[PDB]
């Protein structure tokens, strides 16, 4: 009997006859690659298709899934959203997830800190669980690490149906020196709690190249801690600002 | 020129080439989402028509972006042979179809002919080939480059062997290596795609990498695809070599957004002449795939499809040992469903094969469009009976830390004893002594990390 | 047995074998519409899991219809090595997935393997099976018959050639028979279905058929694809006999919708046995495809592929020189797009060649489904890569009469020359001594029908 | 470094890398007129010796040129693959020897190991081998390029078409291009040395040869070996554009007694691009030979073998389609004698192929030379054994206007049947499809120029 979402299924080694088994379960702690399920001829054993397809199945179901109001009213995060309405016209429209609607514009003129140094952005992107996750981990240190010897911090919100070019418009709209966007990263197989920050200085939508932005993706507790990354961050945004360039533009 | 036809007693009228290069496109969602694509089958057959219609000339006259706006435009525009195209020029897009798909075309005529094109030309053919036409003829235009090992030689099927880690771990990248080689994959390359892009990490993954090429005396050659300049900058302080990877994109403006100049193309085939561990003539590695242009703002208003193209017609210039759409990389918003990513990944191959170039394909899908693993199990088989001159491998095709999903390794060996390919020479070769392939196949021990241990 | 699984903590609870026989499928237009499907992709997968658990014993015992209530299950069971059943009986449909995909099981372990199976176990493979799985499993299981070509030697690949007509009219039979035998196609069979179910239409057509075959002395064999009656008593009065051809399906109510009885097709054999021009042993004809039982109400809840897995069990018993699915032969009702006509086409060819079968395909889709030429370009080169025995073949796929459309003659030119594959060796003689063909491929004067004149 | 050794008791001082590489020579003609040449045996012994003993860096680094002084120098020197430099860097040239010519090492081996030498550690590995050392280890280094013909493959054996004629008319030569086709000669280039050096006068001879290519459909290419400034303006102007030539010589000093300038031959480069008519990667062909440096008073003290290398490390940047030592084309005062010629003719050929390039030679002498034709055929079978992978072609190798004696269309067919030697793989095929050549051999009809009439 074996649940395929189990603990015990993902650890299974399915190589006959190893040459050494016990490197084999060396190896198979040492990556989330699923290595070790050897073979049948050349196809998989059946195991490791079962719990592909299996995972595959969870996967397809995180892509649909919305973060409740609620949770980010909870939180006590101002939502805003793109031009999308809703998420099925989100898959199919990056160029109108890469833009506030008119109300968002609006909404931010009125409710946020003007002119600062470091804004914080949030958005669900692709995977909302990379949000309800991660958020309470990495956000905290994140608004406190700023402050501490620190500087002007705007408001943060929350950006429904938002795509990564959509922090060129916000820093524009606040003349924010420095614009930190937190989103989710399109799912992967085995997991869909993977975050990533993209950060710009001084946006400009008529300018800005997308290698005008630094990335850090792959933050959730399989890549690096939330905690951890909400520090880099921090220096980061320190270093944008004493140098006044980002991404591909900064030294070193 | 003529920009119009009658079908079925009705005028079908077009503004342009650019806008016949588009509507003469098999449907997809970039097409769509761009605003190019026909209105309806009647309109996308008018376009092929009036297409198939238009010469050599036409479209060579005619690239989507301007010349004088785009070193791209330039950098193909420049690279023609006009003694070639002067031959073809007055060709019928559908006499140069004919021609490609004829038995009594062999490789060498080709070979002079396609000096003759410009990639909007290349594209052109492509849009009113049928599938098995986009197989049969890509099959019958070989690429064959070389760096540590040989690739393309009919007959033969490679594999890029891509252990990535959300972290850069390197004992996880080690795991994943030793997987891969015992099914038979990384002939194309070990190749990396960095989570952190700084010097001193991306010289502990390539010196991961080349511990297992130099411990097992491997014949093939490793790879980490971060920015070409941060590559550059690592070799030159001693990092080990092999091929250097740089995405493209079809234009100037598309470069931009990479963060890519030509100089840096320029730099990174002078800084692999001096520096890096390859025997044979041909280092650099590209990357593809339809959409990014779109993405970018920089298609400006050309369809996916040809911008893909002038992808290759870049490529071709810096003759790199290996290129490869990455075909459903991206998302649904290009690419929406089954139909739609093997449709681009013929096309996607015949389009490299016709342009010179070393041309493979990351056979992929991601997890929020409409699309599963059969998808790249029934496209590997195909573009292999193309004549693919690679594909990738993960773990059962799992990518951990890009979010996608893959062809597995078990579909390298699959693939291989399905239709009887081998390996590169020399990678089979030291397959062979490894004990982990005989005749082609995987012996009974293969599939065995631990065998290295 | 245990009908019964967690996935993700959640308990999927199956009603019977033939609830996760149903379920276990990949998603199909006509699961749906026999209301047999899961509900979901999890609870799908949960049925894929529950099957893989389940033994060959208890699928062999639990037929989608009882022994004692359908002729068809009789003929089945009846038919069982018992030997090789005790020998497998405990495996799991898991293990047996295993044993078929292994490279340590040889062509002779299958051929008593298979012995022990019935078709609801041959179904149940497949339906834990990828699709490469049931390409490279579909491979390694070669069937070879032969009437008066050989066909299924691996590397050979053969084509029926289908010159239909609205009137049955003799000249445009004639017709599109030199056109199909200038492509090369028709070492599986000129096979005609005709309009009017008529003894003197049947020999009509018939002898137009041998004329062509008696003028250039071609080895292969023609047929009319009438009832199985009326072709018995055409032959019986003189016209010449090939193959006998009947429609099947997986169950007694199902062969009653048909108007045939299991004696009409031990009349075909003895009346074959008899009569016809047939130098090798194999003699019938059979064509099949998912959906038949569900349209003729005699599906009882059970699912397309399982119906269609129990075809070939029929099929078996009589031993055929062929038999095809006909793939997309019916409507969108039963298999909606490309996605699930490629899967199923996969599908039946290797239940078919694990039933031990001369299994081709038809390569099909109708104008109401949603498809194209490009999907049957696609499928015939995946079953192409499987070992498919044969497709059929019409001048570019279109069927005048039955209003589809299949592959053209041109694929099969396009198939072999792609594939390095032969044509049955005693047509590919006839070609070669035709001028038609030189070492596989068509020569410079084929593809022209005015070379017979 | 040593520049010292005892042999039998006696001291033998050298001043400088320069002086031993030149003393370690065979002695020759040109040498002794150069003032370098050992004193005696001893002394030419003990040079060896020496120069054995220095390692890969010592001569690297003590070119015979000063990198400040030469951009000859400088293009050898910038080429070096760093990487390739530094793993035999600290190898004698004893060592380099042995690894050359050693069973172990492969040609991939050899491919890398080659970007890590300059022209200087070329010439030193030379002047310690054997006349067999120079055949062998050139035989295990072959050089494959492409124009319209495939050069270099082992097993196959090429020749230049030289059809020269005393007033550049054009029927003479015609009547000599015929001739020499029917002995199967014109695979590596229809080439002629014109009289007048005028575009009219190269687009007339141009004309002619293209004539002949076009009107037989001839797989190969023409040349004009005029000064490149007025080929490239020819072809500039639409004279049809093959092989672009240039007789080249080892130091900027003698480039410019020759009038060239490196950026013309980047020209070439870029003009072959544009305008010529070849297939493949490969357009140029450059000429040279040991004396040409010290001729033009551009030795420095070098010694001729020293200064011939160096035209191959030029010559390997270019990359070009073939190049060929003219081996005794001077005369006397360089190389003396049959001995001396030999000699020189395997050491130009063994380090071209250890410098990468496509190494071809004019086996010849000169009337005021002690050297006779059965000197012409000794060698010319030798540099076969050896690999090299082309010669010249005349009517029994008289050249009626340069005034010298080459190799006779008869000896490549001599060459080729003794040694079961091909011609280029494309050009056999047409010499087939001509009725001149079956298996490698000529029919009874070939050496007959009226066959093409
Ligand atoms: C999809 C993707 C791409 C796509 C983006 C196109 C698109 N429309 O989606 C394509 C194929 C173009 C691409 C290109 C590159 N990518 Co990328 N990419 C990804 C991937 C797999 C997912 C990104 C995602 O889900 N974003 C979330 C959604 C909601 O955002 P979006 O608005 O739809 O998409 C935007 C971002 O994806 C952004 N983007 C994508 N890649 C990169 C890389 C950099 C440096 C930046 C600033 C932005 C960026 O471009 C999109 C358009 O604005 C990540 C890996 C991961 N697990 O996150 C890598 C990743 C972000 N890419 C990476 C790299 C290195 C690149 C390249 C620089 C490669 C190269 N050698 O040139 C290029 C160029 C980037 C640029 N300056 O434009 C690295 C970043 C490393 C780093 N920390 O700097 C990542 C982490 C993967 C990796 N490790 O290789 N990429
Ligand atoms: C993001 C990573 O995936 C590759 N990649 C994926 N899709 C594309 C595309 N359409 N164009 C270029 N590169 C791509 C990039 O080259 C980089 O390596
Ligand atoms: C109707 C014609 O097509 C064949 N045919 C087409 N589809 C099917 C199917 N699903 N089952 C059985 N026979 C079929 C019939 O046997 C007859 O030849
Ligand atoms: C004079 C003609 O012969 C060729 N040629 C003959 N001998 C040599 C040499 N030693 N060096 C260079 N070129 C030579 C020239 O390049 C020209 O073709």
């Amino acid at each position: 009997a074996l649940d395929l979402g189990s603990a015990e299924a993902k650890a299974w080694i399915g190589v006959e006859n190893p040459h050494r088994a016990d490197v084999l379960t060396e190896l198979r702690r040492s990556t989330v690659a699923r290595v070790c399920t050897g073979r049948a001829g050349p196809r998989p054993r059946t195991q490791a298709l079962l719990r592909f397809l299996a995972d595959h199945s969870r996967s397809k179901d995180t892509v649909l899934k919305e973060v409740p109001e609620e949770w980010v009213k909870a939180q006590g995060l101002l939502e805003v959203r793109s031009e999308i309405s809703d998420k099925n016209l989100y898959l199919t429209r990056p160029d109108m997830g890469r833009r506030l609607c008119a109300e968002a514009v609006e909404a931010l003129k009125a409710q946020c800190v003007a002119n600062p140094d470091v804004q914080v952005v949030i958005s669900d992107g692709l995977s909302t669980d990379a949000i309800t996750v991660n958020y309470e981990e990495i956000l905290p240190p994140l608004m406190a690490g700023l402050k501490q010897a620190g500087l002007k911090v705007g408001t943060p919100f929350f950006v429904r149906y938002g795509r990564v070019k959509i922090e060129d418009q916000i820093g524009e709209i606040l003349g924010a020196k420095v614009v930190i966007l937190l989103v989710g990263e399109r799912p992967g197989l085995g997991q869909s709690e993977s975050l990533s920050c993209y950060a710009v200085y001084s946006p400009r939508m008529a300018t800005t190249v997308e290698a005008d932005r630094t990335c850090i993706s792959n933050i959730h507790q399989g890549g690096t801690p939330p905690v951890e990354a909400a520090a880099v961050i921090v220096d980061l945004a320190k270093r944008m600002l004493e140098q006044k360039a980002s991404g591909i533009n900064m030294t070193r | 020129m003529k920009l119009k036809t009658t079908l079925f007693g009705n005028v079908y009228q077009f503004k342009d080439v650019k806008e016949v290069l588009a509507k003469a496109n098999e449907l997809r969602s970039g097409d769509v989402l761009a605003g190019v694509a026909a209105a309806s089958s009647q309109e996308r057959v008018a376009a092929k028509q009036v297409l198939s219609e238009m010469t050599v000339a036409d479209i060579r006259n005619n690239p989507v972006i301007a010349y004088e706006d785009d070193c791209v435009t330039r950098l193909i525009q420049d690279d023609v042979n006009e003694t070639a195209y002067n031959q073809i020029k007055n060709w019928s897009i559908s006499e140069l179809r004919e021609y490609v798909l004829s038995d009594e075309t062999s490789v060498d005529d080709i070979a002079f002919t396609r000096k003759g094109l410009t990639s909007e030309v290349v594209a052109a053919v492509a849009k009113i080939c049928s599938n098995a036409d986009l197989i049969y003829g890509a099959k019958k235009m070989p690429v064959i480059k070389k760096a540590n090992t040989t690739i393309g030689i009919p007959g033969t099927f490679s594999a890029r062997l891509q252990p990535n880690d959300t972290r850069d771990d390197v004992q996880s990248i080690a795991a994943q290596i030793y997987e891969g080689l015992s099914f038979g994959v990384g002939d194309a390359v070990i190749g990396v795609n960095p989570v952190t892009d700084d010097v001193e990490n991306l010289s502990r993954v390539l010196d991961t990498i080349y511990g297992v090429i130099d411990k097992f005396n491997i014949p093939t050659q490793g790879c980490v695809l971060a920015h070409v300049t941060t590559q550059i900058e690592a070799i030159r302080r001693g990092a080990p070599g092999g091929l250097i990877f740089q995405s493209i994109c079809g234009s100037e403006k598309g470069l931009k957004e990479f963060g890519v100049e030509l100089a840096m193309l320029d730099e990174a085939r002078a800084v692999g002449a001096e520096f890096n561990r390859i025997a044979g003539e041909n280092c650099l590695y590209f990357e593809t795939g339809q959409g990014s242009a779109l993405s970018a703002g920089a298609n400006f208003g050309a369809d996916q499809v040809t911008m893909e193209a002038r992808n290759y017609g870049l490529a071709r210039h810096y003759d790199p040992f290996i290129v490869n759409t990455v075909v459903g990389f991206i998302g649904p918003e290009y690419l929406y469903n089954d139909r739609q990513i093997i449709r681009a990944g013929l096309e996607d191959h015949f389009m490299g094969k016709l342009s010179g170039i070393s041309m493979g394909c990351d056979c992929c899908y991601t997890n929020h469009a409409d699309a599963d693993q059969n998808l790249n199990e029934n496209l590997m088989i195909l573009l292999a009976t193309a004549g693919c001159n690679y594909i990738m491998g993960m773990p059962l095709g799992d990518d951990i830390m890009l979010n996608y999903q893959t062809t597995a390794f078990h579909d390298t060996a699959t693939v291989r004893q399905l239709l009887n390919l081998r390996p590169s020479p020399e990678f089979e070769r030291w397959l062979e002594s490894m004990g982990i392939m005989a005749n082609g196949r995987l012996t009974k021990r293969a599939g065995d990390p631990s065998l290295f241990f």
